[PDB]
């Protein structure tokens, strides 16, 4: 998603 | 002890880097809980959550950022893997206090907090937060402030 | 108590053999206060  | 880290909560919960006795990571990976280290407990001592950024033991010490005209190298610490650099040659976030360097590399969330370096082995930011594209891939900030 | 810990793997240096890959894209983005980029 978005982040890791 | 200078050099790149996992963070272990066993299993990889990110990464980060220790630079002139500060460690370095995103905020996300820890959300600001202490560390246990060779050394003792670190504690945070800084940390933005707008920026997603955090360091323990004393100020940000990281003071390199992308020049914009070059190619970077990821030191991707991949969760059971021996780390291994990949090369890019960054995009960029439009936002309007400038732009910010992004890099369109898809690693597993124990990655986050990883480093990113140029040419001379500085570090200019860490990777792991950033945005998917309509079509599903991933592009991080190259995420990195002020020392 | 925290349950977190770190443990240093490498040194932080540049690969002369590393993969070259990626794009480079822009992208307009918004970053909200609670760190999240937003596509624009």
């Amino acid at each position: 998603l978005k982040r890791r | 002890t200078t050099g790149v880290y996992r963070i272990m909560t066993s299993y990889q919960a990110g990464a980060g880097v220790m630079v002139e006795g500060v460690f370095h990571t995103l905020w996300h990976t820890t959300k600001g809980a202490a560390l246990m280290s060779g050394e003792g407990r670190l504690d945070p001592y800084w940390g933005s959550v707008k920026e997603d950024r955090l360091c323990y033991g004393g100020p940000w010490k990281l003071q390199h950022k992308w020049n914009g005209h070059d190619e970077v190298q990821m030191i991707v610490v991949e969760p059971g893997k021996n780390v291994k650099n990949v090369q890019t040659k960054p995009g960029v976030f439009k936002t309007p206090e400038g732009e910010i360097g992004a890099v369109t590399l898809d690693y597993p969330t124990g990655t986050s907090g990883s480093p990113i370096v140029d040419k001379n082995g500085d570090v200019i930011g860490l990777y792991g937060n950033g945005v998917i594209m309509p079509n599903g891939s991933y592009i991080s900030a190259i995420v990195q402030g002020e020392r | 108590e925290t349950d977190m810990w770190i443990e240093r793997t490498a040194d932080i240096t540049w690969e002369s053999d590393a993969e070259i890959t990626g794009s480079s894209e822009r992208v307009d983005v918004r970053l909200d206060d609670d760190g999240n980029f937003q596509l624009m």
